[PDB]
């Protein structure tokens, strides 16, 4: 169990999975979404 | 590939004397 | 490009030909080699420029 | 993505073995160096070869 | 002018190892006897080298043939310019050329008598054919009679050339002046024989140069106030 | 890198750059990166320093 749970979700193509990884310098990490690492966090890429 | 000029038009290479005993002389220069 | 003739004597950030850091700048007599552009100490720290 | 950025080679080729006489005397590439079998591998690897 | 008087510096393929340093111009103001006539004021001569990765024999069993791309370093303009090029050398089949029975050694030469600035390269082209050359670079050297130092090392970033003339013209400290895009590991080097076809009224004595191998060692360098190294400990 | 066809893995080509500025965004916009793995550095640090 944990005190809070925050989920950030968006439509993202699986061909650009390397642009969502930490340290990346592509357009996604520079102008779209940078993952915050202050809290214990996990990033999940999936298909429906 | 960089162009390094025309090939040598000569058909004969020069003639050389290979003497080694004349060049055997020592002026030692060790690394100090 | 910014100049150092104003920011002498106080802690400033520098980016000198790609070498980055922070320090205090002061006009000094030249030591070391001019062509190498950087003077270091025995602990691999920039002590001159 | 675009075939006009870089010309397309014919195929992807790589070395599977490189040895002298017997496979037990294999020559391994070093870190950041070229293989000893570079001249042999320059002839290419295809369906026939 | 007679036949060239050379030693057997060809066919002597020493291992490159970690590179080497060359002491150039020692005893460039004293007097010494001529080798061909065992005396005059000695002068400084520059070495010419030939570096590669593979070696073999020539067409008739004579050693000293460099295969594939070969790094060649040649002084030019009578010791004024230095030219470095990276080509594949094709031996020629003349009467005395390497791919012929009457072959003992190859030599480069300069005729002292408006500088052509290409005589050494032409003398080299007499013996070899130059094909698929990757790069050619040129450097200026101011002619003097001071003792100099030249060195070569190879690394993952290419071939590094060190000269004393960059920072310490009157000292022995050696500074990098160019980096060559030679990334295949050099394994052999030879000193190319050099001759001067000067007349009896223009003959001179040329100073010996010394080649020392380089090793991965720790040194204790003493840096002066002006930044030069004047004392070291192995 | 763009003039001719790329070589094979056993015959890799090497480019060394010194004393120059390169447009990294233009270089990265021509490739669809699928996987990267850095050591003792990060791509953001390569683009920032
Ligand atoms: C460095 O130079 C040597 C030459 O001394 C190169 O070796 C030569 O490479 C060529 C091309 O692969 C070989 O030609 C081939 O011969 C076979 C028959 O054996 C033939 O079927 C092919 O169609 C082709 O013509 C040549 O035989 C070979 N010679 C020797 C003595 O090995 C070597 O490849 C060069 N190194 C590099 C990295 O390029
Ligand atoms: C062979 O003799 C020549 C004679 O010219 C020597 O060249 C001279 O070498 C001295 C020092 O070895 C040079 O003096 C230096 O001058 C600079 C200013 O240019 C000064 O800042 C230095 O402190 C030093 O005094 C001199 O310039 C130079 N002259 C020429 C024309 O090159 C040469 O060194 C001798 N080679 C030997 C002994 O191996
Ligand atoms: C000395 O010879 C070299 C070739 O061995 C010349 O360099 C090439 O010359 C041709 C003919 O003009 C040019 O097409 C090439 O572009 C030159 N290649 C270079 C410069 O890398 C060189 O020009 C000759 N020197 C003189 C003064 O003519
Ligand atoms: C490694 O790859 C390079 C480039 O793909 C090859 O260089 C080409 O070689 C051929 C003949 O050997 C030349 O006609 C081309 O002009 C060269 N191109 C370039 C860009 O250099 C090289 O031969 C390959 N090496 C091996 C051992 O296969
Ligand atoms: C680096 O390359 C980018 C292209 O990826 C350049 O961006 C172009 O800039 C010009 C003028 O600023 C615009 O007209 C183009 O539309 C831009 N292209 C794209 C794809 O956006 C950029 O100018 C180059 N230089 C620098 C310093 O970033
Ligand atoms: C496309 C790679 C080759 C481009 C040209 C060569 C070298 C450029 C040098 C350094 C930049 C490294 C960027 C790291 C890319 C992974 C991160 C991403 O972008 O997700
Ligand atoms: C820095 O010091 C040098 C030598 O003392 C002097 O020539 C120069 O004018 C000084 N510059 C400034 C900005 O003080
Ligand atoms: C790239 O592919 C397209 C797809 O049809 C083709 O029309 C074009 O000619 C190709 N370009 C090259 C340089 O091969
Ligand atoms: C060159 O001459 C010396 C002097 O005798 C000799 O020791 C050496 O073996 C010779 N080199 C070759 C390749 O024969
Ligand atoms: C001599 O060499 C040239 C080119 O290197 C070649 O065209 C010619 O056939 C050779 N001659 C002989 C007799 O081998
Ligand atoms: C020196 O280099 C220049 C090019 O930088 C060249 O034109 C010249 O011929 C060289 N030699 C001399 C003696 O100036």
């Amino acid at each position: 169990c944990y005190s809070s749970l925050t989920v950030d979700y968006f439509a993202y193509p699986l061909s650009m999975a390397s642009y969502l990884r930490q340290g990346s310098t592509g357009p996604i990490a520079q102008f779209n979404y940078k993952q915050d690492f202050t809290n214990p966090t996990c990033r999940i890429l999936a298909a429906v | 590939d960089v162009d390094l000029g025309p090939d040598s038009t000569r058909d004969t290479c020069d003639e050389v004397v290979v003497q080694v005993s004349a060049f055997q002389k020592d002026w030692p220069q060790p690394i100090n | 490009d910014t100049k150092v003739d104003d920011k002498l004597g106080r802690c400033i950030e520098y980016s000198l030909y790609g070498v980055t850091g922070r320090g205090v700048f002061q006009n000094c007599t030249p030591v070391g080699l001019k062509q190498q552009r950087f003077v270091y100490d025995g602990f691999d720290n920039l002590v001159g420029y | 993505p675009s075939n006009v950025t870089i010309p397309l080679p014919q195929s992807y080729m790589w070395l599977t073995q490189c040895y002298t006489n017997s496979p037990s005397n294999s020559h391994y590439v070093e870190a950041g160096s070229y293989t000893p079998c570079l001249g042999l591998a320059s002839r290419g690897f295809n369906t026939f070869n | 002018i007679g036949k060239h008087f050379i030693s057997n510096y060809s066919a002597e393929t020493l291992p490159f190892g970690n590179g080497f340093v060359v002491r150039i111009g020692f005893s460039a103001n004293k007097t010494g006897s001529l080798v061909i006539s065992p005396s005059k004021v000695i002068k400084k001569i520059y070495p010419a080298f030939m570096l590669g990765t593979a070696v073999t024999s020539f067409a008739h069993g004579h050693a000293g043939r460099y295969l594939n791309h070969t790094l060649v370093i040649l002084p030019e303009s009578c010791g004024t310019s230095l030219t470095v090029f990276y080509c594949i050398l094709e031996p020629r089949n003349g009467t005395r050329c390497p791919n012929h029975q009457d072959y003992t050694s190859y030599v480069i030469w300069e005729t002292p008598h408006s500088v052509n600035r290409n005589a050494t390269l032409n003398s080299f082209k007499v013996s070899f054919n130059l094909r698929q050359c990757k790069f050619m670079r040129t450097y200026n050297i101011s002619d003097d009679e001071n003792q100099e130092w030249f060195g070569i090392t190879q690394n993952a970033q290419g071939v590094h050339l060190y000269s004393s003339r960059k920072g310490d013209l009157y000292g022995g400290n050696m500074f990098l002046f160019d980096t060559l895009p030679v990334y295949e590991t050099l394994k052999y080097y030879t000193v190319i024989p050099r001759s001067l076809r000067s007349r009896l009224n223009e003959r001179q004595a040329w100073a010996a140069f010394y080649v020392y191998s380089l090793h991965k060692l720790t040194y204790l360098l003493d840096f002066s106030v002006d930044g030069y190294v004047r004392r070291a400990i192995d | 890198m763009f003039s001719s066809q790329p070589p094979q893995v056993y015959n890799f080509s090497r480019l060394v750059f010194t004393n120059c500025n390169y447009n990294l965004t233009r270089l990265l916009s021509l490739f669809q990166v699928s996987e990267f793995s850095c050591h003792q550095v990060s791509p953001s640090a390569l683009a920032s320093g």
